[PDB]
């Protein structure tokens, strides 16, 4: 399965770019969890990437830090989260799902082990959070012995030894954080033949969306605009579920340049 | 890619953000060439010996061991400024940050003595200094709060997580991940991400350098055991540096065994822990089935840390240092038997050292041994403590 390279080939035939919500396991019930993703796919999302919760999340801000809480309320453990997966995976085959671990729960049981688990799951990419790509090559190499790709954050402080090591490690797509112009990042990226990147820095809005595109970036990722409509709707559910298909489909229609 | 090696053994790294490398490949640059300095190495000299009151004494109990074969000497870091030996390096640290252009000091701390040795070092050295601090922690450590508002600090609660010190250590890294430039982030003690065990270690480590001389000149010889409580560990490692190559010198790192190891109350990852990553580093911690991270817990509040320095665990696989763990019983016994036979009030983080000292002496009263204790602080913080658990009892 190569989900990443598939979903990237349709999408340069029809002169789109990936448009990725961002979400945590469980949050705010698993049920619940469950109902949003199945919205967040049909309303239009591209590919999906899930967070599991961890105590110490501290690469997070604020509305992630109480996305995690509000699963830790609903007993969401790992083992939990991994079920879920396959269930998603089970009723949604073609969709790209990666996973934001923290290193902790990727090492707990064994590095090995966890990417075991992700294969058998059918996860397709793993981003840790807290493994730099100086740190990163029992992860890496365990995550490709298991066909996962390993995903790297490029930040704007990146100097040009990092955007080497970025382009040659990742695989899937490379999670671009917004001195340095950035046109010219997603130059050198494609310059040093790095999978395709997805801008992941303050995407709020369709013309964020658009933006990312023009630039020459292959999509954008919403880390946290879902995770605070879900805050804001917590107590309706409907309206909660309601809000979040018309963004999503807001946000997908402004990645069709 | 980096000038020193950021493991010992298998322990420790830089578990970070990649947007945080930066920082800290500077910062260990900036370090490298502090300890080649010879101006640097002379001006914190001068602010350890004329402010804090570096030299401090080696003093050898007179009551304590009556009717044993054991002399005990205790290093006084409780008489350093600040009354703990937090003091040195977060002394070392501001000068670090002043040699890299910075302005801002950042800082995490629980109990609040960390943030107090962060505000004083930042208000002498004049670094604007904001600390945080769990919102549990603030509540019940309003003293220590009052004196980082005196000292021109700028505290600010976290009630994200659980709110307290691992809470605390994680919006200390979020803050810095964005404002580097300006600001150095004071890390409390010997352990997160490399480059800070071995910083913190070395301006730590004249509490040995002392100690042995010390010794020599009124012993004419080293000690059998040298004893430290273990928190996160830079009072342990700086007792202990100076000792590492003199085989002979027995290391004993005390980590607090709260109720007691099996109640599973307790703070004492390096031997009942497991190891796993988190804070920046690969390193015994306090963790569930799950690999989620728990708190420790001991009547000390400055033992509050759940995991511990890289180093000591490197030191503990390879057989030169010994841990050992102290319940709060036996650390409560330590503190009044100090004040009765000795009139020193020490912190109750130090009577776990204590404590084992005690234990060793009175367990085997006819073997000969020299035992230093290293004293991180005065005990006057934790008066009230100590009084609400004696009436608690009768
Ligand atoms: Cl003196
Ligand atoms: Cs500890």
């Amino acid at each position: 399965m190569e989900r990443y390279e598939n979903l990237f080939a349709q999408l340069n035939d029809r002169r789109e770019g990936a448009f990725v919500p961002f979400v945590t396991l469980g949050d705010p019930g698993i049920e619940q969890s469950l109902k949003i993703i199945d919205t967040l796919i049909d309303a239009g999302a591209d590919a999906l990437e899930l967070g599991v919760p961890f105590s110490d999340p501290l690469a997070d801000g604020p509305t992630i830090q109480n996305a995690n809480l509000r699963a830790f309320a609903a007993g969401v453990t790992p083992a939990q989260c991994f079920e879920m997966l396959a269930l998603i995976r089970e009723k949604h085959p073609t969709i790209p799902i990666g996973l934001l671990m923290y290193a902790n729960l990727v090492f707990n049981n064994g590095i090995d082990a966890f990417y075991a688990r992700c294969e058998q799951v059918g996860v397709d990419s793993v981003l840790v959070a807290d493994v730099p790509v100086e740190e990163s090559a029992p992860f890496r190499q365990a995550a490709l012995r298991h066909n996962i790709a390993p995903i790297f954050i490029c930040p704007p402080n990146a100097d040009d030894d990092l955007l080497r090591q970025v382009a040659s490690y990742g695989r899937g797509y490379t999670y671009l954080l917004s001195a340095l112009p950035l046109h010219h990042l997603i130059e050198k990226l494609k310059e040093y033949h790095a999978a395709p990147a997805l801008q992941g820095f303050g995407i709020s809005s369709p013309e964020q969306v658009s933006a990312a595109v023009r630039a020459g970036a292959a999509g954008a990722i919403s880390g946290s605009a879902i995770v605070k409509i879900i805050e804001k709707n917590l107590a309706s559910p409907k309206q909660m579920l309601a809000e979040l298909r018309s963004f999503v489909s807001a946000m997908k229609a402004a990645s069709r340049a | 890619t980096t000038l020193l090696n950021p493991y010992f053994g298998e322990f420790g790294g830089m578990y970070v953000p990649q947007i945080l490398m930066p920082a800290l490949n500077q910062l260990e640059e900036a370090f490298v060439s502090a300890q080649k300095d010879p101006e640097f190495q002379a001006q914190f000299a001068d602010l350890l010996k004329n402010y804090a009151g570096r030299p401090t004494a080696l003093t050898k109990c007179q009551n304590i061991t009556a009717g044993t074969r054991t002399t005990l000497y205790l290093k006084r870091e409780d008489l350093l400024h600040g009354g703990a030996h937090k003091t040195n390096q977060v002394l070392g640290q501001a000068l670090l940050a002043k040699r890299m252009g910075k302005s801002e000091i950042i800082a995490e701390t629980g109990a609040g003595q960390h943030g107090v040795a962060s505000a004083l070092a930042s208000a002498l050295l004049g670094l604007k200094c904001r600390i945080y601090m769990g919102a549990k922690d603030v509540e019940r450590q309003s003293p220590n709060v009052f004196r980082m508002r005196l000292m021109g600090a700028e505290v600010i609660p976290v009630h994200s997580g659980s709110a307290t010190l691992k809470d605390a250590c994680n919006e200390a890294l979020r803050d810095w991940s964005g404002s580097y430039e300006t600001a150095h982030y004071m890390l409390g003690t010997a352990a997160g991400p490399h480059p800070y065990p071995t910083i913190v270690r070395e301006f730590q480590r004249m509490i040995g350098e002392e100690t042995k001389a010390q010794i020599l000149d009124k012993e004419g010889r080293l000690p059998d055991a040298v004893i430290a409580c273990v928190g996160g560990g830079s009072n342990a490692i700086g007792m202990f540096a100076d000792f590492i190559n003199d085989t002979s010198v027995g290391l004993i790192g005390v980590e607090p065994g709260g109720h007691g190891i099996e109640t599973g109350e307790h703070g004492a990852p390096l031997k009942h822990g497991r190891v796993g990553i988190y804070f920046g580093m690969k390193a015994p911690m306090m963790q569930t089935a799950d690999g989620q991270i728990e708190e420790s817990y001991s009547i000390s509040a400055g033992l509050d840390f759940p995991s511990v320095g890289p180093q000591h665990a490197y030191l503990n696989s390879i057989g030169r240092a010994d841990y050992v763990s102290i319940t709060d019983d036996e650390a409560l016994e330590a503190f009044k038997t100090l004040c009765r036979h000795e009139g020193i009030i020490p912190a109750l983080e130090s009577s776990h050292a204590l404590a084992h000292a005690l234990k060793m002496m009175r367990e085997q009263p006819e073997k000969e041994q020299l035992l230093v204790v290293n004293l991180s602080g005065r005990g006057d913080k934790d008066i009230f403590t100590v009084h609400d658990i004696l009436k608690a009892r009768g």
